[PDB]
Order: C-alpha cells, then structure tokens, then sequence
C-alpha cells in the first residue's frame, strides 16, 4: 500500500548528503544568469532572462525582478512556480515586522526568515525542495548597504559580488579581477553588463533580454531609490557602455 | 504487481485481489438459502472439528435486528466485522425513521460498506459471502451478496465448498414447486441439501443448524429451530442419504 | 503439484491424481514396527507408546 | 488510513522534475488554439472536438468565463481544464470580488491559478493539471493583456502564441503575420486563417469557436439605466457571427 | 505524514545516526580547551573564497545567552533551527523557575533536541554536533560541553570536532594536560591558534577566536589581534 | 521508478494509461443501451440477461432512479454502479435544498464530472468502471442526454448508445439521422419512441427480443417511470403491424 | 552488515520466525552497551557500571550511567544511552505520579511494569495507546530498588517490554563471560562486603583499560540509607582492598 | 516474500502467510493447558524461567475476581489485551452492574484483532488466549486464536506440543465431565494432562501454575508451596 511506494527522498545518503537539494543546485544552472555587484554609492542587480523570442512580451515582464518591500528587492533565478509562493510569504512577513514595531525590516533578519522556510522542507515531511536563488539586494541604516545570495537548503552567506544561475565558476572569475572596493554606481552598470556579455548563453545580450535595476542614494536626504527600469531606459546605457 | 492489490488496475478488466476474495469464501463450510412463499430459511453446515468441542454452543448465524437473519462463510472472524457493521447501520436507520429498516434499505447499506474496500491503498476488501433475509412489510426479501460487492434478488442462493452440490438441487427445488413451497415444508429441504453439501467435505462430520424468519411461523422475527422439530429435519435427511 | 504444466492439469496425461498424506495415528506405529522387525528388540516393547509421543 | 502526503513530484538525478516534463508533452498531444493580441481587442479561437459526430457541441466549452473582461482557452485535456475553470471562478470571487467588492485585473487573476497549479507541483496525492491555459482579458490601466500559463506554474505574457499539438508551425506562421498594429476586424481574419492551417476538419462556425474579448457591450449589460457600468468587454461569438467571416478569407 | 524516515538496522545501530556523523565528519574544525577561568572555542571560518561580506555575516560561534557560546561543526542549514530552540529554552528558564540557565540544563536540552528527531515519525536527524561552553552564573568554573547527534551528551576537559578532528586531539593529548590548563587567557589563546595551524594552515586570517570570561563578558577577537598572537607562535616555532 | 501506473502519474508518452484502464472495464456486463430523444420525451432501452433461473428476475436492473426526472442508464460493474447511484442520488437531495429546485439533469453532469476528476489526481482513489448515460427532460434546454466516462470528460448527445457492441449501433443512428436530416424525431407521443428504438437495436444486434430479456426507462415530461415487461409486451407486437 | 534479512520491510511484519525482526535487533544493541553488573543480595543492591574512559582528554569523572529515579529505587542504563534519556525523565515522572494519587513508595515491579508499557508503543497507529514511536528503543535497564513488602528486588527490563526478575545479572558487552562466573558465584548467604567486592572481581574481568575509580563507579540502594552514589575516595578503598587479597594467593 | 511481507494482501490461494505465520506464536509458545467440568474451571499453566539466577515469568493474569486469562506467545501482545478485557468488564459492573457474559467478550477480542488486520501499518496478534470464567450459565473455556476465532471447548490446549495434550483429552474426556464438586481431581487430571506435554522440563513448586474458579470459590491462582499439594 502506501508505505511500499513512499519515496523516502529526505533521508541521508551515506555520504551525510542531500540528494534532492544538489539536483535543485544542478538545475538552477538550465535557468539564467542573476548577478549581484554592490557599490558604494548602490547595488546593481543584473539578470539576463532565461526565455526570449520576438513574439514573447517581454517589456511588462518583471520576471526575474521583485520588490519584496520599497528597500528590499529580489533577484530570481529557477523554478518560477515554487519562488512566486515565497515572494507573497515574504510580503507578508515584511509587513507583520512593520505591523508590530512600526519600523521597517532590517536585511539580516528577513534573508534569515526566507533561508528557515527552505530548511523545513529538505528537513522532514518527505517533501521536495524550493528549488530557487535569491540575490537579495537591500539598504537598512544599520549595516547600510547589504547584498546576499541564498540556496535551496537554506543557508545564506554575505558577499560583495556574486553570480547565481548558469556559469557561477566563470562569473566569479571575472568579478574578482575586475572590482574594486569602492565605484560610482555607472561604473558597477558597465561592470555588470561587461561579465553578461562574457557569459551570455547566446553570443547576443540586448536590452529585451536584460532585466536590470538598481537601489540608489541619488535620492536626497538620506532616502533609497527602488528602480525598476523601463526597457528603453535599458536600452541607453547599454550604448553607452559600448555593448551595442 | 498490478496483480497485487485493490486499488490497482490492469488493461483485462481484472482488479486480481477481489476475485482473490472469492477464493477465501470457497474454503468456507456450505450455507444455503431457500426462499420460501412466507419468509426465508437459512441452514448452515457447522463442522465438528474434535469430540473435546461442547456442542450446539457455536452460531454461525447472527441476527442483525430483530427481522433479518444473516449467515456468512469465508474468513469466520472477518464477516463478524462485517455483521458487526450491519448492526450499527440497523440501530442508525432505526432510530431516525422508527421503524425496522426495510431489506432493500439494509441491501444498500452492506452493499457499500464492502466496496469501501476496494478503492484504498490502506484496506483489503473483505472475503466473505453473506446471505440475509427476512421478512419486512413489503414481504420477504433474500440477497446474497459477494465480497465484489455484487448482489441480486435470489429464489435460492448459496455459497460455499458445496455450492456445487447444493445449485444443482436447487434447480431441482423450483422444477418441484414452481409456485414455490412453504416455509414449515422447507424445513425439511434445507436438513435434505446441507447432507448431500457433505459428501464434498466428507473428510470430518458436522452439526446442522436451521434458522428461519417468515411471517406465518415466528410473526416475522429471526428465531431459531429448535428441540423435536429440529431433530425430525435430521432424521428425514439421515434416511435419504441411506 | 504446483510445479506443473497446465498440459498435466488435464485427464489423458494423469487422470487420476492421488495424495500421499502425513502419518495418522495407525500409519505411524505400523511403521516403526515394519523397520525394527529387522533388528533385534527386547520384548517389553509397546508399538502405541512411541506412536503416541 | 492514508499516508499520501509525500511529494509525488521529485527532482530529478539530471535536473529538470520528471512529472511536469511528462505534463508538457501531453499538451502537444492536444486540439490546438492559439490567441492573437491586437491593439483594439483580443482574440482566441480553437477547434471542437468529441468522439462521435452524433454529441452535440453546444453543451461543450472550450472557452469559458471567468470574469466579464477575461475568458481562458486551453490546450490539453478536457476534464483537468474543467476543474480548474471552476476554481479561477472561486479564488476570483472570493479575494478579490469581497475584499475590492469588484473583479480582478488580468495579472492578479493570473498569479492566483498559478498558486493552484504549484500545489499540485507540490505535495503529495496531487499530479500537475496537464493543460496550458491562455488567459487573455482586458483591465483599464494596463489595457489589452494577453498571458500564458503552463504546467510548470510560472506564467509569461506574450504578443501573439498558441499552444496544442500544431504549435510549432503555428507560430512560426504568426510570426510573419504579426504586425505593430492589428485592428481586431484584421486579427479575427488572421486567427481563422492561422487555424485553417491547423485543422482539416469542416469549416464552419460550429466547429471553430471563437471568442473575443474586444470592447465593450452595453447590450449585454442585463441593465439599463445605470450609465456608469458598461457591460461585457467579453463576447462569445456564436456560429452566425464566424459565418459571415468564412466567406471574407 | 506519520511515515518513518528511521528504520531500525540489524547492526544495532541506525543507518541515519551512521549517516549523519559522517555529515559532521565533513564539516568545518571547531577546538575547545578551558582554561582556569576562561573558555576558549577556536573555529576554522572558509575565507578562501574572495569577494566575501565578513561584517554582515554571522561566526560560527553563536551566543545563545550572555555566558553560553554554542559552536557547530556538521550542516550549517540545520543548525539554525537548534540555536532558534536554545534561545527560547533559555528565557522559559529565566520566566518559570528565574535565574539565567545552566550549561548543564541548557546542555541536556540541546541533548534531548537532536534526540528528538531520531525517534519520532516523519523526521531524520539533523547531523549536526555541537561544542556548548560557557559559565554557570554565581560561579566561575568553566564548563565545557560536548553534544553529537546520536543525542548523546558528554563534558569535556578539552575537545575538537570537525574536519580531521582526530589530527589535532593527538596533538591536545600531548600539549594541554589534563592537571593543569594554561593559567593566563592569553597563554590558553595561543594553545589554541597553535593546535588551529595543523589542519587549517594557509595564512591567519581563516582562523577566528571567541573568548569568554565570567561575568556575562563575550568578546570575540578581530582577525588584526590574530594576526599579532599567530606571528608570535610563527617567531617561536 | 517501476511505480508509474500505480498511480496517476503522466507517462513519457504524456499520458494516463491509469484512467484508459477504467475504459476497458466498462464492457463487463456486456450490456448494451441505445437511448434516442423524442420531440417531447426521451427514451432508452438496455439489454437484460438472468445467468440462472434461479435469481429473481424483476430486482435485476441497470436503469437506476436519481431524481423523479433523471434516469440514470449503467455500463459496466454493477458495484461501482452503485456506488455512482448513491453519490448522484445525494447530490439530488443536495441541490434541492439550497437552490429551492430540483436539480437539472445539466448540473448533475458537471457535478458528478468534476468529482471523477477527484478521483484520477488522488494518487490513491480508483475511479468507477461505469459509464453513465442520464436521460432527462429538461423545460429549459429540452429534452437532453448527457454521457459521462470514467475520465470525467462529457458532452452532449442527440443519440448515443454504449456497450462492446456499440459500434454496431452508431451505424443505426448515424444512416437513421442521415435520412431525417434533423437531432430528434418528430413524434409526439412516447409510445412510438420505444416502438422506434427497439426496430434499431433488432437490426444492430442482430436478435429478436422479449419481454423478460428487454429492459426500458422512459424520461417524460415531469416523472421519470420505467415500463414492466406487460407493457413492453405491447410494444413489441406493434412494431410487427406497422 | 547485509546479513540475509527476508522481511524487515514493516516495523511490525512478520517473518516466518513466529516474532517480529525488530525487536530481536533491539537485544543485539544491549551486546554492544557499556557493561553494568549488579549483583541483588537480601541485604542490598550493588548497581557497579563502567564510566568508560574514551580518551585521556575526556572527564570521566562526569560521565556515569547511576540514574536516580527517586530514593527507593535506582537504575543503572546499557546499549544506546539516548534512548534512556527520554524513558528515564518518564519513570521518574512515574514513581512522582504514584506519589502524589497515594502517597506510597512505588513497588518495584510496578514501575518495572510502567518502562515496558512505554518500551511498547514502537507503531505506525494501532491498539488502545496512540503510538508516538515508529522504532524501538533499544535500551536495557537493570531497575534495582527496596521497598518495604516484598525486600530487595532486582529487574532486567527489555526494549521487547518484558521483565524478568533476578538475583543477579550483567548486562553489556561483556555479558557473555560475566553470567559464567555470577552462575558459580552467587548464592543467597551473601553479605554485603563479600557482595560488593564480588562486583569488582567481575568488573576487573571485563574491564578494557585496568581497574581505578578513574573509569568505573559503585552505587547501591539500602533500606536505611537510600539510593546512594559512592564517590571515588570511597571507591577506591575496597578496589585496593580486593587487591590485598588476591595477593595472599 | 512473493505476498508474504503484507498484511493488507491476498494471495492467490486464498489465505495470507500472516495469519499463518502468527500462528507460529502458538507454536513456539509454552504449553498451557485448560479443562473445564461443570463446576469448576481450570487452568494449568507451564512457566517458564530465563535461567537459575532468574525467577519464572507469570503466565496467568487475574482479569477479574471470576475471570482469567493465560497467554501463549508473545508477552507485550498479551499485556494489551489483558488490560482490554479488565476494562470491558468493569464496565458491565459498572453500567449494567453486572458480571460480563464470557461468551460475549470473545466476540469483543475478536473484533478487536480483525482492526488490526483490516488497516495497513496494524499487525496480527502474536497471543492466543485461554479465558475460563465462572458465570450464571456455569463453567466456561474459551479458546482464542491470533485469526480471532473464539470457540467453547470442554478442554483444549495451546502452546508447543499441543497435540500430545489434545490426544490425552480425547481420552481422559468423559472422566472430567463426570467429576463435579471435588475440585481437587479436575486439578490432579491437569497436572497429568502437562505432563505429557513436556521436554523432560519436569515440574517443580515454582513452574507449575494452577489457577481455579468454581461456583463458590472466587478467581485465585496458586504458586509457592499451595502448588506442592498437588504435585
């Protein structure tokens, strides 16, 4: 009966090991390139869309991209179905912190919360993994600018440039050769571009197929800017940099 | 596999557990029912399996209300279960209608809950054939139901090792009385085709027990036969079969 | 018997099928007596006590 | 008891979830239907089909309401897209119609049936719906809106697409076809004779349904007297409207 | 679900405590050594990799109370759900009966959590070994603790779990001896940087100190104070 | 896995070879039904066969009474027909008390077609083995059929049959509606529905019937009946003299 | 390992042994248990464990497997300790009980009685108790206690959730060459010095380092005096003294 | 294993190997053996000790102060059905305040091993039972089987070497009828009825255990030196 085709999938390997969350792992690489590079004056988040095609729309699409709260904005990359299921939990917790100190959230403790959800499910209930990454973009005053990726197991680690999705080896190369601790923010958006143009899964990296946004202190008075770029804004500075 | 379980299917129509079923009810003792013209009667062939038993201390046939006599062969402990069932369902009808639950009612009832076991993982559907009648206000009524979860209207019907002996003298019983017989006459028919039953399992010896239920002898209530007249369906048979 | 062919269920092959039982109570104690009749016993011998344990 | 709790989708040992790949294939073992997104409208049609011409195929849908603005048209199986109609209905109506005491908008319809689609990726006792929905509609601030929602639970919008088992040649054949503005007069040529590509079967408007969700009936309103609503931006088209269509490819 | 994912094994044993020691084996090297009147928990950090946010990031050295450090060696996912138990242990503690916690107490309940999920239905233990240390309060005796994730609890005059764990432990056999540990905070320190420069090497700055002394001080040692007390044991070597 | 048609689960073939068993075991009765829509009624016949003469043969039925305006005609097992006569029959209760009219013969199409979908996406629930045929006379969409499958898949009918042989019958009322040129036939009166359907089913088949081997329920307008085999004794003379 | 096992798919199957697989692995977790020797006189119980001594860096002067229950009785644990640390909270959870609905010393045998109704409730759902468990425990305890009705008693409790009552008994690894010797030894005009050095003679064969009050630890229950842990300056003076006399040999 | 390893199965013979195998419980069992007049029931049951140093494990459980019940096989099935029994009794006092029919309480065990043999993850169980009892119809021996059959008997047997008591029944049958108000011989034709079902495992003051119930004598087990007079 039900016992006998039980899968049993969250028991341990001989090798102590999680069978199911390195197959998550492995099929993060068949989605898209997410790319986080945090400057000193804001944080570029960068993806390169894993679908294209000129009859797609691809221009309301924001498919890659969410706002989690105004100060805090997520970069996706895997399977959509089981990440859009985080992203309202998330909402939902951002809004229970603000309801009951009347403060906002701090990055530390939501990319905490997110990376204790996953952890329930790789832990028991025979369940499958979320398989998804999130590159967690944010600004709080007590830390300042903070940038985060996330795995499916569910455990997090700071950095100041990463890569998620397809190529991480080759992207982390790169990165390392050509930051510094300190740029302007269009600095770190040619940067940005100049790794997706190495990497690009297609010899071809346009605008329609960059989704592209950032968080900027070029709002005065000490105040964040949560931009979401239109497509034809995208399209400017990628001539800029010289790409097209 | 696909020949293991219940809620399993195979491209032959054939679901391999219930007709599995129908195996265990073959293993039983012989269990007729004779529908007469005022009622039912129910025989059962008890096996008397050692000297060391006390006899006539054993009934293979349990009431189930106070109107419908229910006999069953087949895994002895797991058709208690099942009249246990039909007593809970009796007494629910019973209380919101007040009235004695009427044997097309009680049909439906069995009817359902053996077929529950055939669509679960975590069930067996239970092998045991049932045979329950009685008489209710629209007349007597008899079905025998299969551990499918099949059942019809029956004139006779059995089930059994000695099914076999026992059909073929049924058909005997319709030829002889085609306007049927009565239930006092039957007596005498279900001691006469439980002694041929035994001639397939002439391996041990054996006790029978009648029960009858018809209107015009016990007022419509599932009694037992009893003292001088069950002894006298005895002997009639004992000298046919000599 | 629940090694055969379904070509030897059939009667023209074996036809008459016959089932070598256990011992009974009877059967056991001829028994023992058919093999020490070849040896030499003693004559304070009872066939039924041996046959019963 | 029961003890299907279980996930029954798994990933994997070379990536990818075995049970939504098996579901996508299935969709191209369909009838097909396709949607064109015009400037004015909306469009999508698909082929009826039953066992025996002897059924009726009035009594069936392959289009279907959601809402008085957005109707949905699947690819895949019959009785999945049936249950999963009633449920769009249900989650639209309760979260939206009692909260905002109005319908929704496409994209938050959309997002709501795709949770529905991912717990049935998730969890035991469940298997995904095998069916690709189109949900074109329309809502005031964002206009037209066309999307597309598969097995996987993730949703896309498009300009034009089409989904069933003669989807590889149908968009190939609209990607010549579509233009940087379509009327909807236009569009309702190109959607017919993009199916007529696709189905052999006798060309009649009994055969081919075809919805828009064009603009706005006052007619259908069901009211009067109130000129503050207007009616259904939906419109199913019945088999005389198609007919005189037939005779203008 | 109500299903086993714990299934008794003829050995007698359980396959999954097997599999799940193995998981600790792999994890990173944690030491711990007491002195007179001071812990000291030594934790190797994987700093190899480069572009790494260090500041924003949590040490391998939690503080579950303002005297009760917890270090873990084994899968660093799971062990966030011990510390999240811990924590809230340790105010029941302080709400129901007043007092700060025990390491003792706070020890047998750590025990009796990872205990927990290898005999109940419908879990696997989570592999995942902890080095609890720290003060007990109105008292100053250090009091090192071990627990596993067969739910077993020890006390330990000094230990080392982890990674090639076993290199160092012959190595505390012979330099820290059981009579008499390192009298000053700052001798016991460099035992412990000392024994840290076996297995994990490649410069002083993979090697992070946390140091607690009674009185609720936990104070942990900033990779330039490292710097200095390593180049001291290299001079000397 | 070597589970894959265990349960419901898409193959490599993107299909449910799960489900497709349920169709090959709607043909285990062997019964075959014709039903055709009358200008003001509906009519449909079914086949009756006794294995024995000792059943009684009036309780011995397919043609199963859900509201007092659906007939419900079964192909296949008759213990999942059961079943699929008890749920149809609660929700008739169901409807009845909510919505303040008895429930359209439409509604119960989708309601028990929706509920056989429940049953394939269950990776433990097997699916009934019946296919249904519910007859009706609706004042709103008129006289109607509706045929549902084990899948839960359905459309509608201007005449349909089912059964193994049924292919034979589609011959009959394809050439038959091919010559009318129209859904129903032009008759008014239920009488002459049955004497047509029967002359179909003699040709089809390619026997003769009686009347304890024929078996009819007839949808009218209001009240659902079924004829006993008196009337359906009449019937068959009257088809001779026409 | 991998030892021909025909059946062990249930956690409750059987198994044409005539007794479930499982609980017959239980008892072979007790051989590879830390040995605990206990030695029942008319005037006392010598619950004797080895500490066991795993490193020289290890305090083993910490570690013991003395569990008190209450005062009356004491408990000495074998085979896997952690399944001992959920059974013995619940035994003195128990005897606690028992106290407080009659004020009364538990009998022996009762709480005995009250660890196999809990070392049976290893189950996936069934019988008259909700089964919490899903594997068996697999821990021998050696329940010794005094109580005023029926003297000194002296229990082996199984994980199979059966007792037997002895007059002496080792349990461990060294079970096997211990149990010879209690055979000769033994008998019912022991006092309870001549008692508690037989303890050390059968510890020091069973013993894996050599005999010290660093790596093995003496407790009793007496009548006047309780349950009693000896320290190890006291335990040391008998262990010296045994070796006084088996020097006059 | 082909259907063997699955309660829940069938089985193309028609049994299942589970209940075949539980009735092996039966078989490595100690023997027990139960003989019953008209006046007086009783038990006799053959304890069986570990080893010398151990004492012997009780084989008879008082269920009421006319009722008791013996197991063969395993001793945690037991300890769950003794505690079943004792409290469907208690509620007969206590509801009907009324001793509990003994034929009647066979029928609840019954069902009670049935649920375990329906469900999946449920077990058979592994004890048959010997229940004697003393009520307003007189003496009574039910027989209980792991399949859950219950059935009266005059004087049957379980346990290993079953048949050898069985066949000493069979002879000794009519001599135990006929013997009534002398509850001494029925106890002497028990200790002779064991004898024959022995090992060379002898009986001695504290392996043999007698337990009785008659029509004025209540529910009472001997063991010690109250055995020895009969032996």
């Amino acid at each position: 009966g039900s016992r006998r085709y039980d899968s049993r999938t969250t028991i341990f390997s001989p090798e102590g090991r999680l069978y199911q969350v390195e197959y998550a792992l492995e099929s993060i690489s068949h989605a898209g390139t997410a790319i986080g590079i945090m400057a000193s004056d804001g944080i570029v988040l960068a993806a390169e869309r894993k679908v294209t095609s000129t009859l797609l729309e691809q221009d309301t699409s924001t498919e890659k991209l969410y706002k989690l709260n105004d100060k805090i904005a997520v970069a996706v990359a895997g399977l959509t179905a089981d990440a859009e299921i985080l992203i309202n939990t998330a909402r939902i917790h951002a809004q229970n912190y603000l309801k009951t100190y009347n403060e906002d959230i701090p990055v530390e403790i939501l990319v905490r919360r997110l990376s204790d959800i996953k952890q329930g499910y790789t832990q028991h209930g025979g369940l499958r993994p979320f398989g998804v990454s999130f590159i967690y973009a944010g600004y709080d005053d007590r830390y300042g600018y903070q940038l985060y990726t996330s795995n499916p197991s569910g455990n997090y680690t700071g950095w100041k440039a990463i890569s998620v999705g397809a190529n991480t080896s080759a992207a982390q190369t790169l990165l390392q050769m050509d930051y510094k601790d300190d740029m302007k923010v269009d600095d770190a958006i040619e940067l940005a571009l100049k790794t997706l143009s190495k990497t690009t899964d297609s010899s071809a990296l346009t605008y329609d197929r960059l989704e592209f946004a950032t968080i900027r202190k070029g709002a005065n008075d000490g105040e964040v800017y949560q931009k979401i770029f239109k497509p034809q804004e995208i399209k400017d500075i990628l001539v800029k940099t010289g790409i097209t | 596999g696909y020949d293991l379980s219940n809620s399993v299917f195979s491209p032959d129509g054939r679901n391999f557990q219930v007709e599995y079923a129908v195996k265990a009810v073959e293993n039983g003792t012989t269990s007729i029912g004779i529908k007469c013209n005022d009622g039912v009667v129910f025989a059962v062939e008890k096996l008397i399996t050692s000297k060391l038993l006390v006899p006539q201390k054993n009934v293979k046939i349990q009431v189930v209300d106070r109107h419908i006599g229910c006999v069953y062969s087949g895994l002895i402990p797991d058709g208690r279960h099942l009249v246990n069932r039909g007593r809970e369902e009796a007494a629910s009808f019973k209380k919101l209608y007040k009235t004695p639950i009427p044997i097309p009612a009680f049909a439906d009832r069995l009817g359902q809950y053996v077929q529950a076991h055939t669509l679960y993982n975590s069930v067996r559907p239970f092998g045991v054939s049932t045979i329950f009648g009685g008489v209710d206000k629209n007349g007597a009524h008899l079905y025998m139901l299969e551990p499918s979860g099949s059942y019809w209207g029956y004139k006779g019907a059995a089930t059994g090792k000695g099914r076999q002996s026992a059909k073929a003298e049924l058909e005997k019983l319709v030829d002889h009385h085609p306007e049927g017989l009565s239930a006092r006459e039957a007596v005498k028919q279900a001691a006469k085709i439980i002694y041929l039953a035994h001639e397939d399992n002439k391996e041990k010896d054996f006790e029978l027990e009648i029960s009858w239920c018809s209107l015009s002898e016990t007022n419509g209530l599932h009694k037992f036969v009893k003292g001088d007249l069950l002894q006298e369906a005895i002997d009639f048979a004992q000298k046919e079969i000599n | 018997v629940d090694v055969l062919d379904p070509a030897l269920l059939r009667s023209g092959r074996l036809d008459r099928k016959i089932e070598f039982p256990l011992p009974s109570e009877d059967s056991r104690a001829q028994i023992l007596q058919i093999h020490s009749r070849k040896m030499t016993t003693d004559d304070d011998i009872n066939w039924q006590e041996l046959a019963r344990s | 008891t029961d003890r299907y709790s279980f996930s029954l989708t798994t990933f994997s040992p070379s990536g990818k979830l075995g049970q939504i790949d098996y579901a996508l294939t299935a969709v191209k073992q369909g009838v097909t239907s396709l949607g064109i997104k015009a400037t004015n409208g909306v469009v999508i049609a698909t082929e009826k089909k039953s066992s025996s011409p002897l059924a009726m195929s009035e009594t069936l849908s392959k289009v279907s309401l959601l809402t008085p603005d957005i109707g949905a048209v699947y690819s895949g199986m019959g009785p999945d897209y049936r249950v999963l109609v009633d449920k769009s209905r249900k989650v639209a109506h309760t979260s939206y119609k009692r909260i905002y005491g109005e319908y929704p908008p496409t994209k938050l319809l959309v997002s709501e049936v795709a949770k529905i689609m991912q717990e049935a990726t998730q969890s035991g006792g469940v298997r995904p719906f095998g069916v690709s929905l189109l949900i074109a509609g329309h809502d005031e601030f964002n206009g037209f809106s066309l999307y597309q929602v598969d097995p996987s639970g993730s949703y896309f919008p498009w300009k034009a697409t089409a989904i069933g088992k003669g989807s590889v040649a149908a968009k190939t054949f609209l990607e010549k076809r579509w233009n940087d503005e379509l009327e909807l007069e236009d569009a309702i040529h190109i959607a017919l004779l993009t199916l007529k590509e696709s189905v052999e079967g006798e060309f009649n408007g009994d055969t081919i349904e075809l919805a828009i969700i064009g603009d706005e009936n006052p007619d259908l309103l069901g009211y009067t007297g109130i000129p503050t609503d207007k009616g259904p931006r939906f419109r199913k088209l019945t088999s005389q409207e198609i007919n005189d269509r037939l005779e203008a490819l | 679900y109500d299903r086993a994912l714990s299934i008794f094994s003829p050995d007698g044993h359980i396959f999954q405590v097997e599999y799940a020691l193995e998981a600790v084996k792999r994890g990173t090297c944690a030491v711990g050594v007491k002195g007179k009147n001071c812990v000291v928990l030594g934790c190797e950090r994987r700093s190899t990799l480069k572009l790494q946010d260090t500041r924003i990031t949590p040490s391998k050295v939690s503080k579950i109370d303002s005297h009760v450090v917890l270090s873990f060696s084994g899968l660093n996912a799971d062990s966030r759900i011990l510390i999240e138990k811990a924590r809230v242990e340790a105010q029941s503690h302080r709400l129901t009966l007043e007092d700060p916690v025990t390491v003792e107490y706070l020890t047998r309940y750590v025990a009796g959590v990872q205990q927990r999920y290898t005999q109940s239905g419908g879990v696997r233990p989570f592999g995942v070994s902890t080095l609890i240390a720290g003060f007990d309060p109105r008292d100053d005796e250090p009091k090192l603790y071990q627990t596993e994730p067969s739910g077993i609890y020890s006390s330990w005059s000094a230990q080392t779990i982890g990674r090639n764990s076993k290199t160092v432990r012959e190595f505390l056999e012979k330099n820290y001896d059981r009579k008499e540990p390192p009298a000053t905070v700052e001798e016991c320190v460099k035992l412990t940087v000392r024994s840290l420069l076996e297995v994990v090497q490649t410069g002083a700055k993979n090697i992070e100190i946390t140091v607690v002394k009674p009185d609720s001080d936990i104070v942990a040692l900033s990779s330039e104070e490292i710097n200095q007390y390593v180049t001291q044991i290299e001079q000397e070597k | 896995a070597g589970y894959d048609r265990h349960i419901t689960i898409f193959s490599p073939e993107g299909r449910l070879y799960q489900v497709e068993y349920a169709f090959k075991a709607t043909n285990q009765t062997n019964i075959n039904s014709l039903a055709v829509r009358g200008k003001d009624c509906t009519v449909v016949i079914s086949q009756k066969k006794v294995p024995d003469k000792l059943l009684d043969p009036t309780t011995v039925s397919y043609i199963f009474c859900i509201s007092r305006t659906i007939g419900m005609v079964v192909n296949g097992p008759i213990p999942d027909a059961r079943n699929a006569a008890l749920r149809a029959k609660a929700e008739a209760a169901e409807f009845r008390y909510k919505y303040g009219y008895d429930m359209p013969c439409d509604v119960l199409a989708k309601r028990m077609a929706n509920l056989s979908q429940i049953y394939t996406q269950r990776a433990y629930m097997r699916p009934l083995g019946v296919i249904l045929t519910f007859v009706s006379v609706d004042e709103e969409l008129g006289p109607s059929i509706y045929k549902t499958d084990p899948a839960g898949y359905y459309v509608g009918y201007k005449a349909t049959a089912t059964g193994p042989k049924q292919q034979e019958i589609t011959t009959n009322l394809e050439n038959h509606f091919k010559k009318s040129k129209i859904d129903h036939i032009n008759e008014e009166s239920w009488e002459k529905v049955v004497e047509f359907a029967i002359t179909h089913m003699i040709d089809a088949l390619g026997t003769e019937f009686s009347k304890n081997d024929l078996e009819v329920g007839v949808a009218t307008k209001d009240k659902f009946f079924t004829l006993s085999a008196e009337n359906i004794e009449e019937r068959l003379v009257a088809i001779a003299e026409q | 390992f991998l030892t021909r096992s025909e059946y062990d798919r249930g956690v409750s199957t059987f198994s044409p042994e005539g007794r479930l697989f499982q609980v017959e692995y239980s008892l072979e977790a007790i051989k590879l248990g830390s040995t605990a020797i206990g030695i029942a006189t008319k005037e006392g119980v010598v619950l004797g464990v080895e500490k066991r001594a795993t490193s020289p860096l290890l305090e083993s002067d910490s570690i013991e497997k003395i569990v008190e229950i209450d005062r009356h009785i004491g408990c000495a644990m074998s085979g896997l300790t952690a399944d001992a640390r959920s059974m013995i909270e619940h035994a003195r959870t128990a005897a606690v009980t028992h106290n407080l609905y009659y004020d009364e010393d538990i009998n022996v045998e009762s709480l005995t009685q009250s660890v196999c109704d809990l070392a049976l409730r290893f189950g996936e759902g069934a019988s008259g108790e909700e089964r919490l468990m899903s594997r068996p425990f697999g821990v021998a305890l050696l329940i010794a206690g005094h109580d005023a009705d029926d003297g000194y008693q002296l229990f082996h409790a199984e994980p199979s959730g059966t007792f037997y009552r002895y007059n002496a008994k080792a349990i461990g690894s060294g079970s096997e060459g211990a149990q010879a010797e209690l055979l000769n030894e033994w008998h019912s005009s022991l006092t309870l010095k001549e008692a508690e050095l037989l303890v050390l003679k059968i510890l020091k064969q069973v013993m894996e380092e050599k005999l010290d009050e660093n790596n093995a630890q003496l407790s009793c229950i007496t009548k006047q005096d309780g349950f009693k842990i000896y320290d190890n300056e006291k335990t040391a003076e008998l262990i010296k003294e045994l070796k006084e006399k088996e020097a006059a040999e | 294993n082909n259907y063997d390893g699955d309660t829940v199965t069938f089985s193309p013979t028609g049994r299942l190997f589970q209940v075949e195998y539980a009735l092996e419980a039966i078989k490595q069992g100690s023997v027990t053996v139960g003989l019953r007049s008209n006046t007086h029931a009783v038990l006799v049951a053959l304890k069986r000790n570990a080893d010398e140093l151990s004492s012997y494990q009780k084989k008879i459980i008082k269920c009421d102060e006319h009722m008791g019940l013996s197991l063969a096989g395993l001793a945690p099935d037991a300890r769950v059905l003794s505690n079943y029994l004792r409290q469907q009794c208690n509620y007969s006092s206590l509801v009907f305040n009324r001793k509990l029919a003994v034929e009647r309480a066979g029928h609840l065990l019954c069902d009670k091993a049935q649920k375990n043999t329906q469900s999946y993850g449920g077990r058979p169980y592994g004890v048959g039972l010997l229940i004697i009892g003393y009520d307003k119809s007189g003496a009574h021996l039910l027989e209980f089987q792991p399949s859950g059959n219950v059935t009266e008997l005059y004087g049957t047997a379980i346990g290993a070497r079953s048949q050898g008591a069985k066949t000493y029944l069979e002879r000794t049958l009519d001599t135990f009828i006929k013997i009534d108000g002398n509850p001494d011989e029925l106890i002497k034709a028990g200790v002779e009825a064991i004898s024959q079902s022995l090992r060379d495992e002898s009986l001695t003051v504290d392996n043999l255990s007698i337990a009785i119930v008659g029509k004025d004598t209540p529910f009472t087990i001997y063991d010690g030196e109250a055995v020895a007079k009969y032996i």
